[PDB]
């Protein structure tokens, strides 16, 4: 998620990623635990018998017939997590998710109420405002002509200095707000 | 060897299924890099609108506004009749027309028939 | 595989300065500053100023307007069966034919 | 009926003499009070109607319809008031000058008791329409909008003014009494088919028929607010009050010619109600749902029963009602967005949680949701059109299908799901927003109290 | 004077109080589900009343107290029927609802929103209690639709989640389609009957035609959820626990078999139609038990229970028994609203956890959840003197002696076996084995308000049969001889079902693994039936919308034809007449060809 | 709900926990820095089947881009608290 991505996938990365979703349905077949250790590493031991092959194409032959297999057996119905993109509350809390910005509109009456959290936000709001265009700058200094290549930021390497475009990920407003 | 899935048009092909995936290449190496390099560019085009303090509206997105512009007002100027469209547009601006005036004139003239013969039963219908 | 260096300086910045903005998200005991101005026995008061003022609205508005008009309140003219009598009348049901009675 | 036009007319000395920073105010006031008079009006005789003179009576029929004129007009000016305000005092009363005008051809027009004075008023309201269009519009179009919304009408309404001319060299009278007394049978001739397409496609033009509806979006999307409050909701059942006026004499001829009208409604409902599904605009889908409500009530029309013309005008008033309701939640949302495209900005409910609520039951009363006067008006057309043939039912449930589905479409659109992040200048609602939103709504479900207001003379 | 009308009036009166409150200051409090709660008890207390005096004397009324508009010689009143249907409904369902908002108490504690649930609860309710009460058909539309609206705001209640809202516009679809039924019904009522009245229809109707009739079956398909639009009642689980255990799986999913209740005086004078109410009710019976004996979301199976449950109903609707019927709707509503507490209670211990692959050994760890759910599976599959036997076991005899179709018994019967399978299938992948939830234990029951609710249904679903049954009129000719086996053909099928599924339910523990076989797969996937039917319709319509109705006539073809002609025609016109060079010559010989052709045409 | 509010302190003690648990590492030579390929000497797959077990305790799955560069228990210490927005 917060990881930018790759132009590609290596071959490994996939061998690995379909070892997680092989193991993953697996769990999700077998329901009890014994049963899942069991089958769990009699899998490994399959995987690992082809581990030392050196052959490309060989290698490309591999993991391509095991996707296969694993399209074939997949468990049409797995396993997900409640929050994972699959789940039952994936969404559950995005309705409560306000910007920050938002309290800019507030009444006056109502900031009358907690004056010690809208001071910490003057501060903050300074900080930004001082930090930026330093930010900026250094994005213009350090962004190799014809463009990014990648979407990976540069962190800060001065003192006063902060991450570029490190705003909106610092003020998220929470993972379940209300 | 197991069952092959065969792909539709509602349920398409799986990604790690397609085989041009594990037909890699220079070309396709070289293909990736520069769509990578394009999704950057435009992500730190929007990061770079985005983060700014001092702005204080909507960030206008040009490929909005092309879809948009194509879906409505494109439209006529780049018309041109064709035996296709000629086709289907008679198709489907008359055939519905004419079908339901032959199915309401049909049902209309049967009851017509039967109020004039007097077996309708008409008792109670007073509402109308 | 794993973190770049920068990837790792960058991470440990915005972890830093993302939990000084959650510990900034936090309450002083004086914060929620409200304003003061103004201007058996619950189940007791509840029981008459949502269940026996509406009887009496109903009560009334039946009785004396709904009633008023014919055909408002139908009932079922509730069964008589043999052996009952009929209050308004006095005269009583006769008996049925007496079939033989056995198990 | 001089009580209501006379202070129409003063309207606009008041509004001329007005200090610079008091039009709106006096404008809004007084508007308020002429409705509160023009509510008299209601009162109607099962009787034949309320003959004030010679020249203007009144009926059942055109008390609802002079009530929401007059109550319109107060709603346009708290709707125009936001984005007029960078406008120089004499354009702005320029502004209200239109209106002013429209309201009174309007008050005029649904009078009318000679032909040829409603066809000379129906026209008229034409010019001040156009010129709010075409000058106080913000999109490059507007022009060509304002052309398409012309001559459309004057291509259906030219040939009709004939007719009318015709038919007093031979009736000897265009007075609607006197029509309605002495009405004699339409021989089925080439010459009277002529006669009835020539009264009919005038007002079939304005409603609009399906096959010429192609200038009501393009109007209504850039027209301003109150020009698209005032097509919606009165200057659409103009084609319906002339139809209904005008098909006394056009018997039995009606039976045999409303056979292509009643299949091109009948269709061109679903074919509207399919298109508002694949919409980007919201004005565009709120346009198109209007042309989908007005074949229903064409179809009514047509069918010429009590009960086609109850639910007729039943359905327009509450369709009047709700279209320009949808129409001022759109602008609200416009003001603060300026793109007008419905996935630009996405889950308002969360920032403007009041504002949803109002989106909320305008949808549900768009939706025809019983006992609102909408879906009478729609179950007395659906009846009505399954007596006249029972296999009308799988259209009209069809349509009221794709009615729900588009509605609640547009609902959760643009108020549901996870707020656009870049868009930071969205702010509170005004209390003026609420207000013409509350305004808007609390008639209808006052309405629903008391349907025979609305039901027409036939009730 | 007779207080039944005033007592039967003010319960659906002061229903509505807090509604007027909720504008109010106490809204803005915390004391407001308190509020809402006790007025819901109160008005169960109070409705207690009317029930006594119809068991009593068997009284029934009609209150038609104010008059709408008049049209014609049709009149529109409001009317309320309150025959033994309704007065026996109404406590029942009042009941439920007041151990529903005792459950949400503690379910919705930590929901920003709850004066806004509680509310739609109650506005819900209201609904409802209009639907079954009315006496004319427009009143009966009123609760029809209301009952949707809030089905449809509830379902949707996290609104940034995007399967919510989709379930929602999936459940309004599936509505308005049965909708369309239910207005040629009316608008069949009122052409021929002159109208909406239930008293004026059933006179009208000595022997009903066929059309009214579908309508009205087509109308019931749609609002319970049958084979041909199931799929939102196992969507509308997207929505909170307490909104699927009070709407979706004993109040408003009733409501369309309560409808063909209504009008059982027309129903048994056709036959056509109770063949077809009957073939859909086993079919939708068959197929939801099928798909719910291999789910592994404990919601999703509770729901397609509910959804068998609801076509047993129409089996028994079709056989001729609206009284049975209603009573198996009245005990349903009972022990499947406990059932749902129950898996909302477990869910909520288990952290917002669903699936039952995580779910272990609870027997212990969870003793009050424990026994709930296995009096409420026993009374669900049927146990001799519990509230699901005075019920179930009647349909099976109904069915079994008399008229019917033979598939329509072998779907039952094996409906009522895939019954005992998924009830054993819950039980067993949910209390017996090891535990598989997270090592962070959170399991805790010690909430007052959880315990009373989950009780009170508790001790509902073990006496209420025996004393709604032995307390209510005799209402049909019973069958008192039967065949031996016959007697016990329904235990006999429980009993098997339930030893057959636990033997193939024990083979789990096997260290041995194979792939799923084809009916798996079928069953699982919902006969594949959401899958083609939400991507082939929707798509070939949509895609239609932009093509056909939006770009190739709108667009193009009706722009062409009358705007664009004209303006081509126009244009070229134009310049034909206007492009003239100047040159006096030209213009004098066409002066001089207009004069000769004058003398010589116009003489 | 009625969770606990977990802290950083809880949340190490508990990814130690798990990793203790695994028999293929000597728990007194395992270290909150210690790296995973070269410290302790596990393969990628070990990696992975760390991350299963993160994974299954925890109650939430690691996005597998993220996973595959997780590389010692601070690292998933870190990444945990910041997707559960821990304080202290
Ligand atoms: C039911 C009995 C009622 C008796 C009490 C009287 C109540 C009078 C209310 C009249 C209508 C309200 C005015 C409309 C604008 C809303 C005002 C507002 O902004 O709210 C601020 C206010 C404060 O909220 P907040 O916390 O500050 O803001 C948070 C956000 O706004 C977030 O907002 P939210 O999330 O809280 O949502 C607001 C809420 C409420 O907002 C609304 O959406 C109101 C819409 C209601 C109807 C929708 C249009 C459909 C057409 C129906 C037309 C019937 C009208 C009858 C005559 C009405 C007279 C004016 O929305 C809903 O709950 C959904 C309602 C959908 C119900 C569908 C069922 C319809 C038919 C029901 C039967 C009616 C006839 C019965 C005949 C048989 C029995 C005798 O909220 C309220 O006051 C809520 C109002 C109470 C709920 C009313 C819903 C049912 C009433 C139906 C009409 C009246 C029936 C008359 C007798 C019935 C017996
Ligand atoms: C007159 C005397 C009366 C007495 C008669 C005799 C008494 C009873 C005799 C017993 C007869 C059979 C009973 C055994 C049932 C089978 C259970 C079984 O072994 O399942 C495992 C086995 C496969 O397991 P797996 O794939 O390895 O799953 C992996 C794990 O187990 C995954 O496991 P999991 O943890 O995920 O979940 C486990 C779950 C998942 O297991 C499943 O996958 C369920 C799927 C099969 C079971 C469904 C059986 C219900 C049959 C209703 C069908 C109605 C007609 C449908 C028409 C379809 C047309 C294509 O299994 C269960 O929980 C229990 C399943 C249901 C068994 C208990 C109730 C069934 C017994 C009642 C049947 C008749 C007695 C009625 C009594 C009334 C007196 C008349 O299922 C089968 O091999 C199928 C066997 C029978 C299927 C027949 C349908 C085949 C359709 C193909 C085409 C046919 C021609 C159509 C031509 C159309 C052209 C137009
Ligand atoms: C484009 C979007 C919609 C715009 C509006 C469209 C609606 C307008 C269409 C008007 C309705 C049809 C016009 C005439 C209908 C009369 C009935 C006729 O169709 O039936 C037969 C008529 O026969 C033939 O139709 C003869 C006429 C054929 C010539 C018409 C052209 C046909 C297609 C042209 C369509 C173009 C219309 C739009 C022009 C701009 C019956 O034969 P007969 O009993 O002997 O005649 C009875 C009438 N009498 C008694 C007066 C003599
Ligand atoms: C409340 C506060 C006051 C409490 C003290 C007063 C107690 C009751 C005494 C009031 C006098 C009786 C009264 O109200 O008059 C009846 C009066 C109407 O007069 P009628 O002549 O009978 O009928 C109209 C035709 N002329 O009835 C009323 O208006 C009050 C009660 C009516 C029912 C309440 C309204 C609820 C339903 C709202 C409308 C719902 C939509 C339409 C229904 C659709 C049904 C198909
Ligand atoms: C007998 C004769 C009948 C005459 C009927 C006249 C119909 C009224 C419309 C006349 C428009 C003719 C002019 C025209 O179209 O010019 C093309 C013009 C080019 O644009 P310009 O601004 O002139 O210059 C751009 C380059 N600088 O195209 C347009 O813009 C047209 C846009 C608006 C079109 C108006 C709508 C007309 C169609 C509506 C129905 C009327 C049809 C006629 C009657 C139908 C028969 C009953
Ligand atoms: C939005 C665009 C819609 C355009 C509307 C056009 C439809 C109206 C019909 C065309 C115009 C006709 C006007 C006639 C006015 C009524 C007068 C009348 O009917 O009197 C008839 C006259 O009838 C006519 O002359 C009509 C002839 C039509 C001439 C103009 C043709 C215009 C185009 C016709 C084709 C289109 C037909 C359908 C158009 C529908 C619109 C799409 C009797 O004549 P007498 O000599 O007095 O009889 C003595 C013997 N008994
Ligand atoms: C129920 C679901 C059924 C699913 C069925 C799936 C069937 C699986 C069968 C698998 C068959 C194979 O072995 S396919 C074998 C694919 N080819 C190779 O693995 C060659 C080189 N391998 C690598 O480089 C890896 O990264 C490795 C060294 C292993 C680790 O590396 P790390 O050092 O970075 O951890």
């Amino acid at each position: 998620a917060f990881s930018a991505p790759a132009a590609y996938l290596t071959h490994q990365q996939k061998v690995l990623r379909l070892y997680k979703r092989a193991l993953r349905h697996l769990e999700s077949w077998c329901v009890h635990r014994d049963k899942y250790r069991y089958f769990a590493c009699l899998m490994r031991a399959r995987f690992d018998e082809h581990k030392n092959e050196k052959d490309m194409v060989k290698a490309t032959q591999l993991l391509r017939q095991a996707e296969e297999e694993f399209w074939y057996g997949q468990h049409p119905q797995p396993y997900i997590f409640p929050e994972s993109p699959g789940g039952t509350s994936y969404e559950r809390y995005e309705c409560y998710k306000v910007p920050e910005w938002c309290l800019d509109d507030w009444h006056p009456s109502e900031k009358a109420m907690y004056p010690d959290y809208f001071a910490k936000r003057e501060q903050w709001k300074r900080l930004r405002r001082e930090s930026w265009e330093r930010e900026v700058k250094q994005l213009q200094e350090e962004t190799p002509p014809g463009g990014p290549r990648t979407e990976a930021l540069p962190p800060a390497r001065k003192e006063g200095d902060l991450p570029p475009l490190w705003w909106h990920i610092v003020t998220r407003p929470r993972e379940r707000p209300m | 060897s197991f069952p092959k899935y065969k792909p539709s048009r509602l349920a398409t092909l799986p990604a790690t299924l397609d085989p041009a995936e594990y037909d890699i290449s220079p070309e396709t190496r070289k293909a990736q890099a520069e769509r990578l390099a394009i999704r950057s560019r435009l992500k730190r085009e929007y990061l770079l609108q985005y983060n700014d303090p001092n702005r204080l509206g909507v960030i206008e997105d040009p490929a909005l506004i092309r879809w948009t512009y194509a879906r409505s007002a494109n439209i006529y100027p780049n018309f041109r009749p064709t035996p296709k469209t000629s086709l289907l547009g008679a198709l489907f601006g008359i055939g519905p027309l004419f079908f339901w005036y032959y199915v309401f004139k049909t049902d209309r003239d049967k009851k017509e028939k039967l109020i004039q013969e007097g077996k309708l039963d008409q008792t109670f219908n007073i509402s109308y | 595989s794993g973190y770049t260096p920068d990837e790792k300086l960058r991470l440990q910045q915005l972890r830093e300065l993302r939990r000084r903005w959650l510990k900034d998200q936090e309450l002083s005991p004086r914060e929620p500053v409200l304003p003061p101005r103004r201007v058996t026995y619950r189940h007791s008061i509840f029981a008459v100023t949502h269940v026996l003022i509406p009887v009496w609205i109903i009560h009334y508005y039946l009785k004396y307007h709904v009633t008023a008009k014919p055909y408002t309140v139908v009932e079922r003219k509730p069964r008589i069966f043999p052996g009952d009598t009929i209050l308004e009348t006095g005269e009583v049901i006769p008996l049925m034919k007496e079939f033989p009675d056995q198990h | 009926m001089l009580k209501i036009i006379i202070p129409t007319t003063m309207l606009l000395p008041m509004t001329w003499m007005s200090k610079h920073n008091m039009i709106w105010i006096n404008a809004t006031v007084h508007s308020l009070l002429i409705s509160l008079i023009s509510l008299s009006l209601l009162n109607q005789l099962g009787e034949n109607s309320l003959n004030f003179s010679l020249t203007f009576f009144s009926d059942s029929l055109s008390a609802p319809l002079l009530v929401l004129t007059t109550w319109l007009l107060p709603l346009m000016l708290m709707a125009s008031q936001s984005h007029l305000s960078k406008e120089t005092t004499t354009r702005k009363k320029l502004y209200i000058t239109m209106l002013i005008l429209l309201q009174l051809f309007l008050i005029m027009t649904f009078t009318a008791t000679e032909l040829i004075l409603f066809y000379i008023l129906f026209e008229a309201t034409l010019v001040p329409t156009l010129i709010i269009i075409t000058r106080w519009g913000n999109q490059t179009e507007r022009l060509n909008a304002g052309l398409y919304f012309l001559f459309y009408t004057l291509a259906g309404s030219l040939p009709l003014l004939v007719a009318l001319v015709y038919i007093q060299n031979t009736t000897g009278s265009l007075n609607f009494l006197i029509i309605h007394y002495w009405s004699h049978p339409l021989s089925n001739s080439w010459s009277n088919i002529f006669m009835w397409l020539a009264c009919i496609m005038a007002f079939m033009v304005k409603m609009p028929l399906y096959g010429l509806h192609l200038w009501l979006p393009k109007a209504h999307v850039e027209a301003p607010i109150a020009g698209s409050m005032v097509l919606a909701a009165v200057l659409l059942k103009l084609g319906g009050y002339g139809m209904m006026r005008i098909t006394t004499i056009l018997n039995p001829l009606t039976n045999y010619m409303a056979y292509p009208f009643l299949m091109l409604s009948m269709w061109g409902m679903i074919m509207t109600s399919s298109i508002c599904l694949r919409q980007t605009d919201l004005k565009s889908l709120i346009a198109y749902s209007s042309v989908s409500h007005m074949a229903l009530v064409i179809v009514a029309i047509m069918i010429q029963t009590p009960w086609s013309f109850m639910g007729a005008t039943a359905l327009m008033i509450a369709h009047g009602l709700t279209s320009s309701m949808l129409f001022c939640l759109a602008n609200t949302n416009y003001e603060r967005v300026h793109s007008r495209t419905m996935i630009l900005a996405r889950g308002l409910q969360t920032l403007l949680p009041l504002m949803a609520t109002w989106w909320l039951v305008a949808s549900l009363t768009n939706l025809a949701l019983p006992p609102s006067i909408n879906l009478i008006g729609e179950l007395f057309i659906i009846t009505a059109s399954f007596s006249w043939s029972n296999i009308t039912i799988i259209l009209m449930g069809m349509n009221m299908m794709i009615t729900a589905l588009y509605s609640l479409y547009m609902l959760i659109t643009t108020q549901r799901g996870k707020y656009t992040h870049h868009i930071n200048n969205i702010k509170p609602s005004f209390t003026r927003e609420n207000a013409l939103m509350a305004l808007h709504i609390l008639p209808l479900l006052l309405l629903t109290l008391n349907p025979k207001m609305i039901l027409g003379p036939l009730y | 004077m007779n207080p039944f009308a005033s007592l039967t009036l003010t319960t659906l009166t002061i229903l509505t109080i807090p509604i007027m409150m909720s504008n109010s200051n106490i809204y803005k409090t915390n004391l407001y589900p308190n509020y809402v709660k006790t007025t819901v008890s109160y008005a169960f207390t109070l409705s207690l009343v009317p029930l006594l005096m119809f068991m009593h004397t068997g009284q029934e009324m009609i209150i038609s107290n104010w008059h709408w508009m008049t049209l014609q010689t049709v009149e529109l009143s409001l009317s309320f029927k309150m025959d033994y249907f309704s007065v026996m409904f109404i406590p029942v369902a009042l009941f439920v609802t007041w151990s529903i908002m005792e459950f949400s108490m503690w379910y919705m504690h930590s929901d920003p929103f709850i004066n806004r649930f509680f509310k739609y609860l109650l506005l819900f309710l209201i609904t409802m209690m209009i639907l079954v009460t009315a006496n004319n058909l427009f009143q009966l539309f009123i609760g029809w639709e209301g009952v949707g609206i809030m089905s449809f705001l509830l379902i949707g209640w996290w609104h940034g989640r995007t399967d919510a809202n989709t379930a929602a516009l999936q459940a309004i679809l599936y509505n308005r389609i049965g909708d369309i039924g239910f207005v040629l019904s009316m608008a069949w009522f009122l052409t021929h009957s002159n109208a909406w009245d239930l008293q004026q229809i059933f006179m009208l109707n000595n022997e009903c035609p066929n059309m009214p009739l579908i309508g009205l079956l087509l109308a019931a398909a749609g609002k319970s959820a049958q084979f041909g639009l199931h799929p939102w009642l196992p969507s509308a689980m997207e929505g909170p626990t307490p909104v699927s255990a009070l709407l979706h799986s004993s109040t408003m999913v009733v409501a369309g078999v309560f409808l063909l209740i209504r009008f059982y005086p027309l129903m048994e004078t056709n036959k056509l139609v109770q063949t077809m109410t009957l073939c859909l009710g086993a079919i939708t019976t068959l197929f939801t038990a099928l798909c719910a004996i291999t789910q592994n979301d404990i919601k999703k199976i509770v729901a397609f229970s509910t959804s068998s449950q609801l076509g047993l109903m129409m089996v028994t609707i079709g056989i001729n028994q609206p009284h049975l019927a209603f009573l198996h709707i009245c005990m349903h509503a009972f022990f499947k609203a406990m059932l749902f507490m129950c898996s909302g209670s477990i869910i909520h211990s288990l952290n917002d956890e669903q699936d039952i692959r995580k779910m272990g050994g609870l027997y212990k760890a969870m003793p009050f959840t424990t026994t709930a759910l296995i009096i409420g599976s026993l009374a669900l599959t049927g146990m001799p003197y519990l509230t699901g036997f005075y019920s179930k076991d009647l349909i099976i005899e109904a069915v079994n002696m008399s008229y019917t179709n033979a598939w329509a018994l072998l779907m039952t019967l094996i409906a009522t076996s895939l019954t005992a399978a998924y009830s054993t299938r819950i039980i067993f992948f949910a209390f017996l084995g090891k535990p598989r939830f997270p090592p962070l234990v959170l399991i805790n029951e010690n909430n007052p308000l959880l315990i009373n609710s989950i009780k009170r249904l508790l001790i509902g679903s073990i006496f209420a049969g025996f004393i709604i049954s032995n307390n209510i009129p005799p209402m049909t000719v019973p069958n008192t001889t039967m065949p031996l086996y016959m007697k016990m053909t329904a235990l006999i099928v429980t009993i098997m079902g339930f030893m057959l599924a636990l033997e193939l339910n024990n083979t789990t523990y096997y260290l041995k693994f194979k792939y799923p076989s084809q009916t798996y797969k079928f069953s699982n996937m919902l006969g594949y039936y959401p899958s083609i039917m939400h991507r082939l319709p929707t798509y070939h319509n949509l895609s239609m919308s932009q093509k056909s109705a939006s770009s190739l006539l709108d667009l193009i073809w009706l722009e062409t034809i009358l705007p664009k002609t004209t303006s081509f025609i126009q244009m070229k016109m134009s310049i034909m007449v206007s492009n003239q060079k100047g040159l006096i010559k030209l213009y004098f010989l066409s002066f001089l060809i207009t004069i000769m052709i004058s003398m010589t045409l116009f003489n | 709900s009625d969770a606990p509010p977990l802290t950083l302190e809880a949340i190490k003690d508990r990814v130690l926990y798990v990793l203790k648990l695994y028999d293929k590492i000597d728990p007194e030579k395992l270290s909150v820095n210690s790296h995973f390929m070269k410290d302790l000497g596990l393969d990628s797959l070990d990696q992975v089947e760390i991350i299963m077990a993160m994974e299954d305790e925890f109650g939430f799955e690691i996005p597998d881009i993220d996973a595959e560069k997780l590389m010692c228990p601070q690292e998933i210490v870190d990444y945990i608290a910041d997707k559960k927005d821990v304080y202290e």
